[PDB]
């Protein structure tokens, strides 16, 4: 199985790390994750129960990307604890599961296993690093509370405790309406945005691109199973694309920056959801993962810590091409045609022209003309003067991954018709 | 019914108000003892026993000591530290909590059903088959989860 | 039907605990409080639809426990060396 | 069910109980003269408190509690099993080991590291 | 006078650009790294979300 390969090298890897030296566990768990990368391309499309546990045509999809910036991120650090991979790994477990149930204890029980270690992970001990921790702690803890409570009065509502079964009056709605937040909270869809800028900031950069693309995957795919009401995303869009778009001018460190676009793009994404599609977040997200996964990529490159804006300026002298491809990847978030991440707008925009919900796609497609500030802000100041600062160059892995990132953006922008014909939602 | 129902549910917000509102960490928790005591014996009374014992060994008896524990740990000689602007918050605080409960209420009073089914005492016996039955995946990610939470614990706390 | 409206009068105090508390141990212990108004009101719906809801219940007891132990582990581990648990005096990171 | 006999009875167990305690407290708390001090009030030997009020205390402590916290939800789960046991087969015994060596793979790497620091 | 005109008008869209950066900040102010106030925050926008629902 996938699973299979997951919990059996997460157990076994638990006990073992103890002989092995902390590179090795980093080549331990790297092959780890591989070989589970490699069990789901060769099982994709037989949907296969064996439990609570379902795969089906949206769990291929988002693990495959939950997998991919897993692998990423356990990449680039060098640690004095193996233990600071053991707990990804884990983590990459959890998200694994998230996606693959539709039962609501199964996506309990998964929603603290993706979140514990998570937490943990925040913590490089920078003192800013555990401000981070302990605020994502206790509003995590809170909508754990509303999650739970949530489906309490869901079970009173419907037989049932999992997703699917008639729906009522007021209770069933009310319930629905609880639910949302738990999963909006770990999306970052507004107003549950608050953790997002302050941790963002205050962790270390590596696993901020590990939340930036695997929670978000992950948590989005729960979400798709809510069967939202087309009111309550209606709400979430605007409060999203409004504030994330306008509070992130005034930002000016970089992650941080980084940080209020995740919330925008968690909103566009969230219109998908109104018809409800995979095919089309299927696609969106994977240029937003690659795009995101590039960036930070870079940004470490930059430097562990806050980055400030101006330490960007000059990466195209330092090496040419890690600074073109920063450049592709923000012209791709701004969705300039006719690169992939136009097209991940358009089929997302698409079913929301369908459902007729018209208003709030005016509105979002005003602001979205907003987000080219500061993400030609970012795009341009690359070129400039170069900067005398903190910086490396990496080894060939990094520039692989980097530019091939870049270079699979792009391919996608122009034949996204290879995709997205087996990215099939039933197998 | 509404005679012994009363106490008992009496006792429980009462508690809970306790909870929330004194002053230093020891009352508080201790509070919250009183608390889960009551709520157990509301468990036993809804024919879920088993339920009932569980929440006696392992939230009032496990939990709560290593709540105490850390709060004895690093002490706690004030529920209120400081003073920081959030003193006007306070009734912004306390309208919220009104409202969270009027909304809830509301809903409740919008499927009203029977309450009318068997359940065996809930004793342990009749709800084991459902348990490693078809539930036994559930278990198993509980399980899971158990040994996360170790590890990570570990990983905080300890330099190691 | 008491009980279910019981569950969520104590789900309402706990929040005002959430928000009033200066102190971060408390604001935690709150939280778990909230907690019990769910598995009070999962268990009254279990007297409803009969016997899945007790199966329910356990496993939210062990998700709250687990979440328990690593929350005041945290907790700990970030105020042993501070003197004061003063929340609201961790403020650096701010828009 | 299960007869609410007893368990009405329990109650009744611990109001005896209840009620002899607090019976034989305020016995004890009555009778004896009184006649404050001023190193009776002030606490023991050497020192203001005979620990001089030292700040903070070994992790340890949280350590052995914390554990004991997870493990006692391990307990928990086992009882439903350790009744009815002859009624869920082969396949029974398989879930339950599959559990217990998921904790117990918690239990050897906390065992490893230290429970002393 | 048409041409001065014309300046004026530039730096009339130039000012919404102003505007639009003062409201940003005036967003950005809504944090506090003040734990509490993100509490407070969060409770109201969840509440206002099942309010909507209905």
């Amino acid at each position: 199985m996938t699973l299979a390969i997951l919990a059996v090298f997460s157990v076994a890897l638990t006990l073992l790390g103890f002989v092995l030296p902390p590179q090795g566990v980093k080549r331990a768990t790297l092959l780890g994750l591989a070989l589970a990368l490699a069990s789901l391309l060769l099982t994709w499309g037989k949907p296969f129960a064996f439990g609570p546990y379902a795969v089906d045509g949206v769990s291929q999809v988002f693990t495959l990307l939950a997998l991919l910036g897993a692998l990423w991120t356990v990449g680039l650090v060098r640690s004095g604890r193996f233990e600071f991979y053991l707990l990804v790994l884990y983590a990459a477990l959890g998200m694994h599961l998230l996606a693959s149930t539709r039962h609501l204890l199964l996506m309990l029980v998964a929603l603290e296993a993706l979140s514990l270690p998570l937490y943990a992970l925040a913590t490089w001990r920078r003192g800013q690093g555990l401000e981070a921790a302990l605020k994502y702690f206790l509003l995590g803890a809170l909508a754990a509370a509303f999650f739970l409570y949530g489906a309490a009065l869901f079970y009173g509502a419907t037989g049932s405790l999992v997703l699917g079964a008639p729906g009522e009056g007021p209770l069933y709605a009310l319930a629905l309406g609880l639910l949302l937040v738990g999963l909006g909270f770990k999306a970052a869809l507004a107003p549950f945005h608050f953790w997002t800028p302050d941790v963002y900031q205050g962790s270390p950069t590596p696993v901020v691109l590990f939340m930036a693309t695997s929670v978000k995957a992950a948590a989005f795919a729960a979400l798709l199973r809510v069967a939202a009401p087309p009111e309550a995303l209606a709400l979430l869009v605007a409060l999203s694309v409004v504030v994330g778009n306008l509070a992130a001018l005034a930002q000016k460190e970089a992650k941080r920056l980084l940080a209020y676009s995740s919330i925008a793009h968690a909103g566009y994404m969230a219109l998908a959801l109104y018809t409800g599609n995979a095919q089309a977040l299927g696609f969106y997200l994977l240029t937003y993962v690659l795009a995101t996964g590039l960036a930070f990529a870079v940004l470490s490159q930059i430097s562990p810590d806050r980055v400030p804006l101006e330490a960007l300026r000059g990466l195209y002298r330092k090496d040419p091409l890690l600074g073109l491809a920063f450049l592709v990847a923000m012209l791709s978030l701004l969705g300039l045609p006719p690169l992939a991440g136009f097209w991940g707008k358009y089929l997302a925009f698409a079913e929301a022209a369908r459902a007729g919900a018209w208003g709030v796609l005016v509105l979002a497609l005003v602001t979205s003309a907003v987000s080219a500030y500061y993400y030609l802000g970012l795009g341009l100041a690359v070129f400039a003067r170069p900067e005398e600062t903190p910086f490396r160059p990496g080894p060939p892995w990094a520039r692989a991954a980097v530019v091939a990132a870049g270079v699979l953006l792009l391919a996608l922008g122009l034949l996204p018709g290879l995709v997205l014909p087996a990215l099939a939602a039933g197998g | 019914m509404s005679l012994l129902e009363g106490l008992a549910l009496f006792l429980l917000l009462l508690s809970g108000v306790l909870v929330v509102t004194l002053r230093n960490a020891i009352h508080a928790a201790l509070a919250l003892i009183l608390n889960f005591l009551v709520l157990a014996g509301v468990y036993v009374a809804l024919d879920a026993r088993f339920l009932g014992f569980i929440q006696v060994i392992v939230y009032a008896g496990a939990i709560v000591v290593l709540f105490l524990f850390v709060i004895m740990l690093l002490f706690a000689a004030q529920g209120e530290i400081g003073f920081d602007p959030l003193v006007r918050s306070r009734p912004l605080a306390a309208l919220l909590a009104l409202g969270v409960a009027g909304i809830l209420a509301a809903g409740l009073w919008g499927l009203d059903l029977a309450f009318t089914q068997d359940l065996k005492g809930g004793l342990p016996q009749a709800l084991g088959p459902l348990l490693y039955g078809d539930w036994l995946f559930v278990l198993l990610a509980v399980g899971f989860l158990l040994m996360a939470a170790t590890v990570v614990a570990v990983a905080l706390v300890e330099p190691g | 039907m008491s009980y279910l409206l019981t569950s969520a009068l104590l789900f309402a105090l706990g929040v005002y605990g959430v928000l009033t508390r200066r102190t971060a141990i408390l604001v935690f212990l709150s939280i778990e409080l909230m907690l019990n108004a769910a598995n009070l009101s999962l268990v009254g719906f279990a007297r409803a639809y009969g016997l899945d809801g007790q199966v329910a219940a356990l496993m939210v007891i062990a998700v709250a426990a687990a979440e328990v132990a690593v929350g005041l582990g945290l907790i700990v581990a970030i105020f042993r060396h501070r003197e004061s648990t003063a929340v609201d005096d961790l403020s650096e990171l701010r828009g | 069910m299960a007869p609410i006999q007893e368990y009405v009875g329990t109650l009744i167990y611990v109001g005896v109980a209840l009620f002899i305690g607090v019976a034989a407290l305020l016995v004890g708390a009555l009778l004896g003269p009184k006649k404050p001090g001023r190193a009776k009030l002030m606490p023991y030997e050497s020192g203001n408190d005979p620990a001089g009020e030292v700040k903070r205390f070994p992790v340890h402590f949280y350590v052995v509690a914390m554990l004991f916290i997870l493990f006692d939800v391990e307990v928990a789960f086992l009882w439903p099993y350790a009744v009815s046991a002859g009624g869920l087969g082969l396949y029974g015994f398989l879930g339950v080991l599959a559990f217990t060596l998921l904790l117990f793979v918690g239990f050897l790497y906390e065992w490893w590291k230290g429970v002393m620091r | 006078a048409l041409f001065y005109g014309d300046r004026g008008l530039l730096s009339g869209y130039f000012g919404l650009g102003g505007a639009a950066r003062s409201l940003g900040q005036g967003l950005a102010r809504l944090q506090t790294g003040y734990l509490r106030v993100y509490a407070l925050l969060f409770v109201l926008g969840a509440l206002l979300l099942l309010g909507v629902m209905r």
